[PDB]
């Protein structure tokens, strides 16, 4: 239902940041989770997906490497790790579930995160 | 990778006129494509899965039908506040989304 | 006494289990989740106009009436409970004759996790037909369709979707693939609804 | 809900006799037929027969299988028809012919 | 009334998985059958078809009820309880027994022990087939049966006096052979498990193209008279 | 005697759940086969397959079936088989299998 993230993250090049989406109505260990990124004004973008059940994440291959993506199941929440910023990777992060046919049905609010 | 082309870029309509959208996808995605509505700084909803499928809660204005590869979003009796933009994502595969249309009134 | 633990979980598990109510009767709506692995694509017969599979067909589930709290967190259960607590039906509408295998035993696996998640394959040798053009012959291309549904449930009751992405949902062995004449091309799926 | 269903179907199938048709004395019980063909695989004027497949539907009412508690309509598992009462129809020309069993019994 | 009595009584306390005297020596099953058919004997899959009528008996301590009546007879729905020795033909590609309307079993216990039991049966062996003794070539075929789960220290197989019949020699089916002798044989038997006494039953048959090739040659032959034909 | 082994496999026999394979919690069960190959019928390039027939035997070692009160070797009847537990054992490529039933299943 519905889909809690963190507040804005601000941080220079040469980084590490960390991206949180905290689940919250039903049980994670059911669906996958998604993470689009949407710079300004353009079209979604993937970036990877993680199985909280098995473990196992696919990504990618633009992005492979830079971003992992881990769960923690007993809290119920999704995590998103950033390294390597460079300054053209401003853009916005969503956290997404699966259902009814791989459609994405509901969207967490968005992040914001700044790189400079 | 999939690729997914969409046309119309940006066209405007006047009120309470049908409007025409088109999602052409180069591989083969059989009916799994999903249309989303994203309105300026909010977080994108879901309007169809599958095919010709709504998902709950939505209007009944908007209608799909799509095949192997091309598919179609026609909006039915437009709205003062359907202006928003409406993105075709597939999950055939690792989901990709196309570029994406953006919809102002006249 | 190793056993008298679980055997007092696996049988205060099936106390009061009504097993002719699938999960959920008036609560949402059951998810099966599903998946096949060719074992080999068998002989393709140009009379019959019907071809021979040989699959590891499964299923995956959410019970909620199964969960318990126990030290394996996985039960790897024999061949027989697995009559005792439902199973969804799933026939192949363009089957003539297909046959389960009972080597030495039924060859079904039954995995009952702790939080209610099941896994129930068999294996199966089916003689699906389909439908052949011969309007190019010999240079022609099928399509031979593979169809399974649910039986007895309607669309507001059971649903079906893949296990996996559904381009790498049905997977062929590399080696397993036999055929005389034919040469297997590729995969495709598609979900469809179909009124009755 | 779950927990009335189960009560209901429990005290159905309790003191319910298979070997008494429905309406035992009194008037015959109406069964009516509706089938649905699939294929006709094969016509052979050596054996001077022919092979189909078809859906086969059947529908009467039995007083007995009555309840006023859920509005829904109970879909059984497909082991219950084992208790119940069926009207035995047998098809006066056949050679050979069986329920098939891909994953469970069809029924 | 009172065989139900002496059934009820019989099956108290009675145990159906172990064989009767488990601890000391051997049950001694003395065997019997009748050949009824012989079906159509083929060279190229080398087998045949046969249908015999098997009849065992053993005795059994456990069965010695006492009463007035002497024999009781019984359905076949009692062979189930009671304990059934297993035998099974080595040589057996594909045998089914007969249910045409119901089991095709019979059971007669006499007063002390000594159970009879009898069942129907279609047997298909291989028969070893040899051609170059022609014109006098003389093929046998075997029938070997052998109890399957028990070694010679726990069962073993004997004939009865004669143990072997036949019956309207003149409609079984055969053509290319022609039934002449019979004979039988016991043996012993090594394998992984230990030793299985080996009864084995195998009876001699006699043989009595040719009449395809003919038109050939002559064919052959008579394309020649164009040859003298004037050119 | 017999009512000692009687009462011995009685007891054996008592409380076996056979849902669980031996040593459920602990390491594996060492299961050993031997095959015995009888003959081998007809070998095909048209459907490509070959028929066999064989004496399948296969041993593991199994704790909770054990007595020291008698010292033979118990040779129970093949119906005892539906109430121990045996591995399950499939054959990753065969078209059609079955066991003989001669008089009884040969096991
Ligand atoms: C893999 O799966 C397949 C199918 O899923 C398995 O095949 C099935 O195997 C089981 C296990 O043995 C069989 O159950 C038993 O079958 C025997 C013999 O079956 C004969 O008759 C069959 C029909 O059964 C009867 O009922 C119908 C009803 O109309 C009547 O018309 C008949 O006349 C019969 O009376 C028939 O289908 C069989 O033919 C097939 O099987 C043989 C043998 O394999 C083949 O050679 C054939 O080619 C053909 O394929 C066969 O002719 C029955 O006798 C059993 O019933 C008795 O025994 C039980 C246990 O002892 C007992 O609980 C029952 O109540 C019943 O006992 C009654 O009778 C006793 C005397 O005999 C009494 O003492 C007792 O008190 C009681 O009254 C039982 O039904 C299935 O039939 C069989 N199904 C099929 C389709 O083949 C296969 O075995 C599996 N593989 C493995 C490794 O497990
Ligand atoms: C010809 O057509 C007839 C038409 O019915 C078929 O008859 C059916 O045959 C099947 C199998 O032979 C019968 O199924 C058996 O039913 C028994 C009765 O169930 C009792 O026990 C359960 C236990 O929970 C009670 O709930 C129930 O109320 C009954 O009191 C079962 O005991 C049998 O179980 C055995 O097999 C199952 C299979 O998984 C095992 O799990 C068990 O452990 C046990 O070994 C069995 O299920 C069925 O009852 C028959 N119908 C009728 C109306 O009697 C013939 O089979 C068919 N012939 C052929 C050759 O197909
Ligand atoms: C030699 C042992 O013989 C049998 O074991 C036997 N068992 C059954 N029957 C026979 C005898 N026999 C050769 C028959 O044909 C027959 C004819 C009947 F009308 C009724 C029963 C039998
Ligand atoms: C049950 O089936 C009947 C038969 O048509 C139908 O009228 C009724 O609406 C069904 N029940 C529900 C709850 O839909
Ligand atoms: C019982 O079986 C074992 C298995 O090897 C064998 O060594 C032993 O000799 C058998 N018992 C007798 C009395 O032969």
């Amino acid at each position: 239902v519905q889909l809690q993230q963190s507040g804005a993250e601000l941080v220079k090049p040469g980084a590490s940041v960390k991206l949180s989406c905290t689940a919250s109505g039903f049980n994670i260990k059911d669906t996958y989770m998604y993470w689009v990124k949407q710079r300004p004004e353009q079209g979604l973008e993937w970036i990877g997906r993680i199985d909280p059940a098995n473990g196992d994440t696919k990504y990618d291959p633009k992005f492979q490497g830079k971003a992992t993506i881990t769960t923690d199941t007993f809290s119920n929440t999704a995590y998103l790790q950033l390294s390597s910023l460079t300054s053209e990777d401003t853009a916005v992060y969503y956290c997404a579930r699966k259902g009814l046919r791989w459609a994405m049905d509901y969207w967490g609010q968005g992040t914001s995160v700044t790189v400079s | 990778n999939i690729v997914m082309t969409q046309s119309p870029k940006s066209m405007s309509m006047s009120v309470g006129e049908r409007v025409t959208l088109s999602c052409k996808a180069s591989e083969y995605v059989g009916t799994y494509v999903s249309w989303y509505q994203q309105k300026p700084e909010q977080s994108p909803k879901l309007l169809i899965y599958g095919a010709s499928n709504r998902y709950t809660g939505v209007p009944d204005r908007f209608t799909g039908s799509g095949s192997a590869t091309d598919f179609t979003l026609t909006i039915g009796s437009v709205q003062a506040e359907d202006l928003a933009d409406y993105h075709c994502g597939q999950s055939y595969s690792y989901p990709t989304f196309g570029a994406g249309t953006k919809l102002e009134l006249k | 006494d190793n056993t008298t633990v679980f055997t007092r979980i696996l049988d205060r598990l099936l106390d009061g289990y009504d097993n002719r109510l699938r999960p959920g009767l008036g609560e949402r709506v059951t998810e099966v989740k599903t998946d096949i692995f060719v074992t080999s694509f068998g002989p393709v017969s140009d009379h019959d106009m019907e071809y021979t599979i040989d699959v590891f067909f499964r299923q995956s589930w959410k019970d909620e009436r199964l969960k318990f709290k126990g030290p394996m967190t996985v039960l790897r259960l024999n061949n027989l409970m697995a009559s005792k607590i439902w199973t969804p039906d799933t026939f192949f509408h363009n089957g003539k004759k297909s046959v389960a295998h009972n080597m030495t035993m039924p060859n079904k696996l039954l995995r009952i996790t702790e939080d209610g998640t099941l896994l129930y394959t068999m294996r199966l040798t089916v003689r699906a037909e389909c439908p052949m053009h011969l309007e190019d012959f010999p240079m022609d291309a099928h399509a031979c369709p593979l169809k399974f549904g649910s039986y007895a449930y309607t669309r507001a009751e059971v649903v079906y979707e893949w296990t996996r992405e559904p381009a790498r949902s049905v997977v062929v062995a590399e080696d397993g693939s036999r055929l005389n004449q034919y040469d297997l091309l590729g995969q495709t799926v598609d979900s469809g609804i179909v009124q009755s | 809900n779950m927990s009335l269903v189960k009560e209901t179907v429990d005290r159905l199938l309790k003191g319910y006799d298979i070997r008494l048709r429905p309406d035992f004395g009194g008037p015959p019980v109406a069964v009516g037929m509706n089938i649905d063909i699939a294929s006709i695989d094969m016509v052979s004027e050596v054996n001077m027969d022919y092979t189909l497949t078809m859906y086969f539907q059947q529908a009467w009412r039995d007083k007995r299988l009555s309840y006023n508690v859920i509005p829904l309509n109970l879909t059984l598992d497909n082991r219950v028809a084992d208790q119940l009462w069926v009207p035995d129809t047998y098809f006066l020309n056949d050679k050979k012919s069986f329920v098939h069993g891909v994953t469970v019994k069809n029924r | 009334g009172d065989v139900t009595v002496i059934l009820n009584n019989l099956l108290e306390g009675y145990d159906n998985k172990l064989r009767p005297d488990i601890g000391v020596k051997p049950t001694l099953i003395h065997t019997d059958m009748y050949v009824n058919s012989i079906g159509p004997v083929n060279a190229i899959n080398m087998e045949y078809t046969i249908d015999i009528f098997f009849a065992q008996t053993w005795y059994d301590r456990r069965l010695k009820f006492n009463s007035t009546i002497k024999v009781l007879r019984l359905n076949s729905n009692m062979v189930g309880k009671i304990w059934i020795p297993d035998t099974f033909f080595r040589n057996s590609k594909k045998a089914d027994a007969h249910w045409i309307t119901t089991p095709n079993r019979m059971l007669r216990i006499w007063n002390d022990g000594r159970v009879l039991y009898t069942l129907r049966l279609t047997i298909d062996a291989e028969c070893q087939l040899q051609l170059h003794n022609f014109p006098m070539d003389e093929h046998s075929c075997p029938l070997e049966f052998s109890s399957y789960g028990y070694p010679r220290e726990e069962i073993v197989y004997q004939w009865k006096r004669s143990s072997v019949e036949v019956g309207d020699t003149r409609s079984w089916r055969l053509y290319q052979f022609s039934f002449v002798g019979l004979r039988n044989t016991t043996e012993v038997v090594k394998t992984t498990s230990g030793d299985y006494v080996v009864m084995s039953v195998y009876f001699d048959l006699s043989r009595r193209t040719i009449q395809t090739y003919i038109p050939c040659t002559l064919i052959v032959v008579l394309s020649w008279v164009s040859f003298w034909i004037n050119k």
